[PDB]
C-alpha cells in the first residue's frame, strides 16, 4: 500500500500550535478492533523515539499536548503550543500489512 | 468370496444443492452516534469477516449464473430493508393541494414555487406556505389558469424517509449458516455456465456494495486483464447483455446548486421538509466524464463483443422507449437521485463530455408500484466520484441499445460465482468388518 | 498484519480426493455443522433440526458416538458393480453418493430391523444362565 | 533495555557479511524483531521480521532471497546475513523490537492455517552501517 | 455446580465425583418445569417482549448444550466426566511442572494459561486419536 | 401404541416402535412455505431431555439395561408375577408416580457416580 | 392549546391498564450463572471476598 504525508518543512518557533497530518490510500482498520497506524519521531543522528503508538493512546515519557485522531483514511496528529525541543523528523508508520511503509518524515525547525 | 457388511461413517464431505436462507454480515465501524445507516439497520450482524478459503483441486461442480438463489434473496431483502424504515416516517397523505406557482428568477426545470394552505397538526385553521418544486413532479390542471399538482396523488401512500438515516452503500459480506459451505469458482475464463475446475470453499463472499443504478453500474468489481461479456443465450434479442469490462472509467456528477435547510409545516409530532433556498444563482447539475477514456473503452469492448459471430458489424446506439425515467440513466449520490441524459454515450464504432442531468425530488420504489420514498437534500453543493465496471444492453448493423430494469443483472454481475450446498454428512459403505456378536 | 499457510485441513477440504484420504479427515466436518428479522432464528432451528436426525439414525443403529463403526449387515453386490479398489482408491464421495443414491432407503430399514433391532431380542436372552 | 548490533563496516559488491543484535533482559522467545534500514537523508524502508518461535519470517521485495534472518532464543541473539550485496545497500540498519507481546500462532477452525501477529516497533538498536564500494 | 471455584485442580477432583455437583440434573429438574404449559394455556395472550426473549432464551439453553455433548461426543468421550486419551502433552504448551498445575493453581487462572493453545488442542484430539482409531479398529475387524 | 393392552413381560415387544415415532412423528409439512415454531422445539428438547438421561444412567444407545441398583419394597413391595405376567404398563406407572424423582437419584449416584469411582 | 402539539403525538392510555410495580426476577438462560457479591462496604467498583 501507500501512505504519503505532509507538509514536509514547518520551521516554526515556540509558543504555537499545529498539527501534521498523513494520508492514507489504503483504509485501516484491522478485525482486532483498532488502526495500526504508529506515529513517532526521530532526533538528528539518533535511532527513533516513541510518540504514541495507537492514534488513541500514548506512550511513557510524553507530554499531554501531542494528540492525534483520524478516520481510517484521514489521519492526523496534532501538537498543541509546540515545544522547544520538536525539532528533527516525524514519520507516520503504518501496520496493515506488508511491506508496512513510512512516511518521508516531516522536518520541523 | 468373503462376505461384506455394511459401515457406517459419519462426517462425510458431500453435499447436494439447497436453497436455504443466508444472513447479512456487515460492516462494524462507525455505525453509532447517529450512523442509521439503511443498509447496515445499524450494522447488522456486526462480524466483519475474515474471508477465508479452502482450495479442493479435485472437484468438479457444474455451476449456473442464471438459476442462481442468491440474487433473489437480495431482491427480497432490499426492499424489505426499505420497507420497515419506510414504516416510521412521515406520511404525505394531507398534502396534495392545488397550487399556484410562479416563475422564480436566478430550460425546464425549478422556475415553479408554490402555495398552498393546510392545517395539518393544529387541526384549527389552514396556512398557506412557500416551497421550491421542480419538475417531473407536478401536473398543470385542467379548467384553471397555473394550477399544479402532484403526480403521484392517487398512487398509493408517499411516505417520505426521515434525515436520520443514510442510504450510503457500504460493503455486504454475505455469510453461510451452519451445515452450509458458500463455493466460488476458481477459474477467470468462467463464461457463466457450465463446469469449473478447482472449486474453492469460503465462509464467507466478497465485498458486495449494494448500489442502486439503471443502465450502468457504479462502485462495482471487476474481473483481470481481459473484458469478459456474458448473456443467457447470447443469440437471443431480449436476453440482457452483462459488460464486465478489465479497467474502470472515472465518473465526476456534481450539483452546483447551493440547497440549504428549510422549515416546512409540522405533522403530529412530525416536521416535514421542502428544499430550501439556493444561494441566488442556479447551475444545472450534470455528469462530467473523461471522454477519451470512454472513447477509447468501446473500441475495447468490440474486441470482445466479437468472436462468436464473423469479424464483421459491430455498432453502438443509444436506448428509447417510454417516460424519461427508464430512458435517462439512474443513480443516486449521497442521499440525492439523479436521472442523467446518456444518448451521447453511444455513438457507432467500426471494426471531456458534460452530461445534461435532471434531479426529480417525488421518486417511486425501485420495482414496487404503489408506495414511493421521499428525500430532501442537506445543505450545500454534492460531489461524488465514482467507477464503472460494467454496463447492460441488449440486442436488436447488430443494434446494441442501453437496456435495464433489473439490478439483480447487476447482482448477478455481483453473484456470478457462487453456490450454497448443504452438508449431507452421514454416509454408507461396505467392507469386510461386521459388529462383534455374542 | 497477520497470515501463515494451511496446517491440518481445510473445511470440506478433502472433498476432491479419494476415499482413503477422506477417511483420516471427518472430524472437521464433524464439528463446524451446527456452530457456524425473525429469518435468523427460522436458520437456528432448522440446523438444530437437521442435526438430530443424523445424531438420531446413527443412535438406532448401535453406532452412537463413534465417528464411524460396522455393521453385521452383508453388501449386496446387486447394489454396486463397482469393484473393491476402485472404490476406496479412485473414487470421491461426491460422486459415489449420486450412485447409491437409490439404494439409500433400503440400507436404513436394513440396518435397525435387520441387525440392531435383532441384536436386542438376542442380547436380551443371554441371561438366565 | 540494552539494544546494540555488531558486525558493521563496509565491504564490496558480490560479498556477504551478518550482523549481531544482542538483547538484554526482556524474554526474547516471547517477542518478535524486525529490521528497518534508514538511507542517509532519505526516510525509513522496512527489511524483515521474525516470528517469536523463529518460524515465520517475511522479507522486503527489493532485498526478496537475498538476505538472512535467524533467531537463538537461548542465547538472545539476533542475526542478519546478507547476500549479493549492492552499493544502494549502503545506509543504517537498525534491530528493533515490537511494541506489544505476541502471542502463540492461533490457528483458525474453518482452515488448518496458524497465524502470526505482526504489529510495530518501539525499541530501535542504534545500529551499525554496511556500505558497498569499491 | 461453581462449589470448589476457589478450590485446587488437585482438590477439586474430590468433590467432582458428585456427577458434576449434578450438573445436567439441574436442567432436567428446570425444563420439566420450564415446559409447565400456562404458556399453552394462554397461548401466551399475545405476542409479547417476554415471549420474543424466552425464545431467545431456549434456543441458547439449546445450542450451547449441544457444542458440549458434541465435541465429548466427537472425543471417543461420549457421556463420561473424567476420560483419559492418547495424545502426548507437549511441553511447548505449558512449561508448569506437575504439582504446580495440580496443587498448587486454580481453575480459572489456568483457562488463561492456554486458552491460547487451546484450539490447537482440540484438532489435535479428533485427527490424532478418535479420526484415527476409527480405521485401525476397522482393520482388525477386516481378519 | 399397539400392544399398550400387554403385560409388562409381552408388551417389551413393541418398544422399538414407540421410541422411533416419538420425534417428529411421520413427517408432516410437506415443503408449503408459500403465503407467524416452538412446538417443534419443545419436542427435540423432550427428546434430548431423555438422551442425556440414558448417558448419565449410563445407558445410552440400548432400549433395555441393567443395573447395580437393588430394589426398595417400600415403593410397592408387589412381586414378581403379580404385576409382571398380570399387569399392563399404564397400571405400573401408577403405582411409582409418587416415587419417581426418588429413583432418579438412586439410579444417578449409585450406577454411575458409583461406578466413576472404579474406573482408576 | 395542549402543550405538546407540534411536540409529538399525544396518544392516550387505555383505561384498562395496571401500573402498579411487582418485582421482576431476572433469570439468565440455562448454563449462564449471575454472580453475586456480600461485602457490606463494597465500593460499587472494586473487587469482592464473598462472592455468591
Ligand atoms: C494469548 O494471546 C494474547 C494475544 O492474542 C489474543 O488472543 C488471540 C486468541 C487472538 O484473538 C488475538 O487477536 C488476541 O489479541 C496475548 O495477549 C497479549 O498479552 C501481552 C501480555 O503477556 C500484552 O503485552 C503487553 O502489552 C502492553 C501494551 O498493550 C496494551 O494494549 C493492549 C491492547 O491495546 C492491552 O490488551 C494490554 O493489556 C495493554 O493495555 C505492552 O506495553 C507491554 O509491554 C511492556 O511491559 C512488559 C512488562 O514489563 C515489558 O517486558 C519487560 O521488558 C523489560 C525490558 O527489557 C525486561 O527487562 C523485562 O524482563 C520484561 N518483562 C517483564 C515481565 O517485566 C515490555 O518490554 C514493555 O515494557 C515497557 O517497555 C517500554 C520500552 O522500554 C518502557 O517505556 C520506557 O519508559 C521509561 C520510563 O518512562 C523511559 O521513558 C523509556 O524511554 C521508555 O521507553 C515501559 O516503561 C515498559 N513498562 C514496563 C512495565 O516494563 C506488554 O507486553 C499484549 O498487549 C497482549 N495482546 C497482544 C495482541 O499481543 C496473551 O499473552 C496470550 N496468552 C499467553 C498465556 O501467552
Ligand atoms: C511441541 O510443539 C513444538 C512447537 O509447536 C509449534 O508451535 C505451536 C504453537 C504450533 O503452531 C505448532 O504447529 C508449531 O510447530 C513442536 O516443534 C515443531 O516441530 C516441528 C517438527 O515436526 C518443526 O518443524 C521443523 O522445522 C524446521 C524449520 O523449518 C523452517 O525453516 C526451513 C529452513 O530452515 C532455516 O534454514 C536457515 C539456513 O540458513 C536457518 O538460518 C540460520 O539460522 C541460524 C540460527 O539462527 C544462524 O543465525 C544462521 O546465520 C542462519 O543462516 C534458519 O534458522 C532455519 N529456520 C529455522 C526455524 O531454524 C524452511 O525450509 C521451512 O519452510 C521452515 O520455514 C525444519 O528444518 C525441520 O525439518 C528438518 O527436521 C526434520 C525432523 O527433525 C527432518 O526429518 C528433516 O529432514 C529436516 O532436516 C522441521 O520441518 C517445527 O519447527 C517445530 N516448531 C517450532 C516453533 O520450532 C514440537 O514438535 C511439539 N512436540 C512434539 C513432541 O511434537
Ligand atoms: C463510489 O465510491 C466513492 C468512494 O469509494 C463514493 O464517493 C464518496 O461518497 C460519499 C457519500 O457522499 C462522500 O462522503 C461525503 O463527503 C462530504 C465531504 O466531506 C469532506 O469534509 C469532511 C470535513 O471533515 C472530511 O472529513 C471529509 O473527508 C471530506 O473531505 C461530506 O460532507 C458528506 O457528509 C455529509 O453527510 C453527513 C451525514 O449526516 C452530514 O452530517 C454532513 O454534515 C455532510 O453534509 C459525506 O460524508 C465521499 O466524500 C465520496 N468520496 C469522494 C467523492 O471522493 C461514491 O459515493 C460511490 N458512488 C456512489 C454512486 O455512491
Ligand atoms: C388558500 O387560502 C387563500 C385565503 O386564505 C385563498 O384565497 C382566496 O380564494 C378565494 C377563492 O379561491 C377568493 O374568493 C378569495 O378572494 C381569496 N382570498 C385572498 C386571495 O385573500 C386561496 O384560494 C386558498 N388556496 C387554495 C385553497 O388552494
Ligand atoms: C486453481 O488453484 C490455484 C491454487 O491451487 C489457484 O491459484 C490461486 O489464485 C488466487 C487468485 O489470485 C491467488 O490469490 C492464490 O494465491 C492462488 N493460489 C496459490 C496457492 O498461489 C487458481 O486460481 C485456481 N484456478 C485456476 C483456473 O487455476
Ligand atoms: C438527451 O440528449 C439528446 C442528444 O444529446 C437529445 O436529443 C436531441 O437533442 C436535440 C437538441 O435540442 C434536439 O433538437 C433533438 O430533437 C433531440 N432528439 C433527437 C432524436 O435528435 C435529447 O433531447 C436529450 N433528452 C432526452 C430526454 O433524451
Ligand atoms: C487430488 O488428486 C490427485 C490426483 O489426481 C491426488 O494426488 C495423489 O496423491 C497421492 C498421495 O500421496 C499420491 O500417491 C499420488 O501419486 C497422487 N497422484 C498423482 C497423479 O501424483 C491428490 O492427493 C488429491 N488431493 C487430495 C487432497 O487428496
Ligand atoms: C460473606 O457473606 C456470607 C453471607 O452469610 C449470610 O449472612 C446473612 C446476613 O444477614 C445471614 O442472614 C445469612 O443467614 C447468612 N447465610 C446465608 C447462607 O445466607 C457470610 O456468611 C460471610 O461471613 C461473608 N464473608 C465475609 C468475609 O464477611
Ligand atoms: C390520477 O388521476 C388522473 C386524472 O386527473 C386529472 O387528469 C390529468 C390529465 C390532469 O389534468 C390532472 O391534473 C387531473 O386532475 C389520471 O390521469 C391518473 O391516471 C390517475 N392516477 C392513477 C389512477 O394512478
Ligand atoms: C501456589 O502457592 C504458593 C505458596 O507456596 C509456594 O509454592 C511453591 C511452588 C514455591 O513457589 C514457594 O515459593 C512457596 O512455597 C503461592 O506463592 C503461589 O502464588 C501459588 N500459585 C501458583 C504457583 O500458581
Ligand atoms: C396566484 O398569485 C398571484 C399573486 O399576485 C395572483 O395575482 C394570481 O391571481 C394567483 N393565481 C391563482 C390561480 O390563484
Ligand atoms: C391565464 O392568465 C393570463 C394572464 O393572467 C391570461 O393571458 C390567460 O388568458 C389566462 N388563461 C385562461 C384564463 O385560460
Ligand atoms: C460456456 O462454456 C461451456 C463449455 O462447454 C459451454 O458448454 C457453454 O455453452 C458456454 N456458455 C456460454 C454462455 O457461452
Ligand atoms: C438462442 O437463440 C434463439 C432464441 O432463443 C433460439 O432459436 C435458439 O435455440 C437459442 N439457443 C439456445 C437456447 O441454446
Ligand atoms: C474527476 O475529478 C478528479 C479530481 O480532480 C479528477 O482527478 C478526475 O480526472 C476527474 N474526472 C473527470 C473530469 O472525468
Ligand atoms: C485490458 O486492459 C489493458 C490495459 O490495462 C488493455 O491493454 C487491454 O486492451 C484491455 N483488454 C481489452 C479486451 O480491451
Ligand atoms: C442507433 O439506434 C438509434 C435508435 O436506438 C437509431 O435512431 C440510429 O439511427 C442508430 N444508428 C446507427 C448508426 O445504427
Ligand atoms: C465539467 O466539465 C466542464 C467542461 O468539460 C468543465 O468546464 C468543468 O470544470 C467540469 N466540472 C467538474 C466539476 O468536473
Ligand atoms: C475508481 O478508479 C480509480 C482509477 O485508478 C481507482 O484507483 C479507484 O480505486 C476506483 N475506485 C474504487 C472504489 O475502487
Ligand atoms: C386383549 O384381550 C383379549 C381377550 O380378553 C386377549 O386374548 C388379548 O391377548 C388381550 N391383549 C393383550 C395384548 O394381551
Ligand atoms: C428404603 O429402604 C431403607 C432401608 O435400607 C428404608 O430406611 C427407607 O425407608 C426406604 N425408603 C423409603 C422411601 O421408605
Ligand atoms: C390378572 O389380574 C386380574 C385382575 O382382576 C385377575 O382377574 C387375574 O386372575 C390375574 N391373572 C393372573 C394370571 O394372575
Ligand atoms: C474501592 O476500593 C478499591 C480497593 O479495595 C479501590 O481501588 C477503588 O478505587 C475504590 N472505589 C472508589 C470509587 O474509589
Amino acid at each position: 500500500i501507500v501512505m504519503t504525508q505532509t507538509p514536509l518543512s514547518l520551521s516554526v518557533t515556540p509558543g504555537q500550535p499545529a498539527s501534521i497530518s498523513c494520508k492514507s490510500s489504503e483504509s485501516l482498520r484491522q478485525s482486532n478492533g483498532k488502526t495500526s497506524l504508529y506515529w513517532y519521531r526521530q532526533k538528528p543522528g539518533q535511532s527513533p523515539q516513541l510518540l504514541v503508538f495507537e492514534v488513541s493512546n500514548r506512550f511513557s515519557g510524553v507530554s499531554d499536548r501531542f494528540v492525534g485522531s483520524g478516520s481510517g483514511t484521514d489521519f492526523t496528529l496534532r501538537i498543541s503550543r509546540v515545544e522547544a525541543e520538536d525539532v528533527g523528523f516525524y514519520y507516520c508508520m503504518q501496520s496493515k500489512d506488508f511491506p508496512l511503509t513510512f512516511g518521508g518524515g516531516t522536518k520541523v525547525d | 468370496a468373503e462376505q461384506l457388511w455394511v459401515t457406517v461413517y459419519y462426517g462425510v464431505p458431500v453435499w447436494k444443492e439447497a436453497t436455504t436462507t443466508l444472513f447479512c454480515a456487515s460492516d462494524a465501524r462507525a455505525y453509532d452516534t447517529e450512523v442509521h445507516n439503511v443498509w447496515a439497520t445499524h450494522a447488522c450482524v456486526p462480524t466483519d469477516p475474515n474471508p477465508q478459503e479452502v482450495v479442493l483441486e479435485n472437484v468438479t461442480e457444474n455451476f449456473n449464473m442464471w438459476k442462481n438463489n442468491m440474487v433473489e434473496q437480495m431482491h427480497e431483502d432490499i426492499i424489505s430493508l426499505w420497507d420497515q424504515s419506510l414504516k416510521p416516517c412521515v406520511k404525505l397523505t394531507p398534502l396534495c393541494v392545488t397550487l399556484n406557482c410562479t416563475d422564480l428568477r436566478n430550460e425546464g426545470g425549478e422556475i415553479k414555487n408554490c402555495s398552498f394552505n393546510i392545517t395539518t397538526s393544529m387541526r384549527d385553521k389552514v396556512q398557506k406556505e412557500y416551497a421550491l418544486f421542480y419538475k417531473l413532479d407536478v401536473v398543470p390542471i385542467k379548467n384553471d389558469n397555473t394550477s399544479y399538482r402532484l403526480i403521484s396523488c392517487n398512487t398509493s401512500v408517499i411516505t417520505q424517509a426521515c434525515p436520520k438515516v443514510s442510504f450510503e452503500p457500504i460493503p455486504i459480506h454475505y455469510c453461510a449458516p451452519a451445515g452450509f459451505a458458500i463455493l466460488k469458482c476458481n477459474d477467470k475464463k468462467f463464461n457463466g455456465t457450465g463446469p469449473c475446475t478447482n472449486v474453492s470453499t469460503v465462509q464467507c463472499t466478497h465485498g458486495i456494495r449494494p448500489v442502486v443504478s439503471t443502465q450502468l453500474l457504479l462502485n462495482g468489481s471487476l474481473a483481470e486483464e481481459e473484458v469478459v461479456i456474458r448473456s443467457a443465450n447470447f443469440t437471443d434479442n431480449a436476453k440482457i447483455i452483462i459488460v464486465q469490462l478489465n479497467k474502470s472509467v472515472e465518473i465526476n456528477c456534481t450539483r452546483p446548486n447551493n440547497n440549504t435547510r428549510k422549515s416546512i409545516h409540522i405533522g403530529p409530532g412530525r416536521a416535514f421538509y421542502t428544499t430550501g433556498e439556493i444561494i441566488g444563482d442556479i447551475r444545472q447539475a450534470h455528469c462530467n466524464i473523461s471522454g477519451t477514456k470512454w472513447n477509447d473503452t468501446l473500441k475495447q469492448i468490440v474486441v470482445k463483443l466479437k468472436e462468436q459471430f464473423g469479424n464483421k458489424t459491430i455498432v453502438f446506439n443509444h436506448s428509447s422507449g417510454g417516460d424519461p425515467e427508464i430512458v435517462m440513466h439512474s443513480f443516486n449520490c449521497g442521499g440525492e437521485f439523479f436521472y442523467c441524459n446518456s444518448t451521447q454515450l453511444f455513438n457507432s464504432t467500426w471494426n471531456t463530455i458534460v452530461l445534461p442531468c435532471r434531479i426529480k425530488q417525488i421518486v417511486n420504489m425501485w420495482q414496487e408500484v404503489g408506495k414511493a420514498m421521499y428525500a430532501p437534500p442537506i445543505k450545500g453543493q454534492i460531489r461524488c466520484s465514482s467507477n464503472i465496471t460494467g454496463l447492460i444492453l441488449i440486442r436488436d448493423t447488430e443494434i446494441f441499445r442501453p437496456g435495464g430494469g433489473d439490478m439483480r443483472d447487476n447482482w448477478r454481475s455481483e453473484l456470478y460465482k457462487y453456490k450454497v450446498v448443504k452438508i449431507e454428512p452421514l454416509g454408507i459403505a461396505p467392507t469386510k468388518a461386521k459388529r462383534r456378536v455374542v | 498484519a497477520v497470515g501463515i499457510g494451511a496446517v491440518f485441513l481445510g473445511f470440506l477440504g478433502a472433498a476432491g480426493s479419494t476415499m482413503g484420504a477422506a477417511s483420516m479427515t471427518l472430524t472437521v466436518q464433524a464439528r463446524l455443522l451446527l456452530s457456524g428479522g425473525i429469518k435468523q432464528l427460522q436458520a437456528r432451528v432448522l440446523a438444530v433440526e437437521r442435526y438430530l436426525k443424523d445424531q438420531q439414525l446413527l443412535g438406532i443403529w448401535g453406532c452412537s458416538g463413534k465417528l464411524i463403526c460396522t455393521t453385521a449387515v452383508p453388501w449386496n453386490t446387486s447394489w454396486s458393480n463397482k469393484s473393491y479398489n476402485q472404490i476406496w482408491n479412485n473414487m470421491t464421495w461426491m460422486e459415489w453418493e449420486r450412485e447409491i443414491d437409490n439404494y439409500t432407503s433400503l440400507i436404513y430399514t436394513l440396518i435397525e430391523d435387520s441387525q440392531n433391532q435383532q441384536e436386542k431380542n438376542e442380547q436380551e436372552l443371554l441371561e438366565l444362565d | 533495555v540494552q539494544l546494540v548490533e555488531s558486525g558493521g563496516g563496509v565491504v564490496q559488491p558480490g560479498k556477504s557479511v551478518r550482523l549481531s543484535c544482542v538483547v538484554s533482559d526482556f524474554p526474547f522467545s516471547k517477542y518478535p524483531m524486525y529490521w528497518v534500514r534508514q538511507a542517509p537523508g532519505k526516510g525509513l524502508e522496512w527489511v524483515a521480521a521474525i516470528s517469536g518461535d523463529a518460524w515465520h519470517v517475511v522479507y522486503s521485495n527489493s532485498v526478496q532471497g537475498r538476505f538472512l534472518v535467524s533467531r537463538d532464543n537461548v542465547k538472545n541473539t539476533l542475526y542478519l546475513e546478507m547476500n549479493s550485496l549492492k552499493i544502494e545497500d549502503t545506509a543504517v540498519y537498525r534491530c528493533a523490537r515490537m511494541f506489544q507481546e505476541s502471542g502463540p500462532p492461533r490457528l483458525d477452525r474453518w482452515s488448518g492455517r496458524n497465524y502470526y501477529y505482526y504489529s510495530g516497533m518501539d525499541v530501535w538498536g542504534q545500529g551499525t552501517t554496511v556500505t558497498v564500494s569499491s
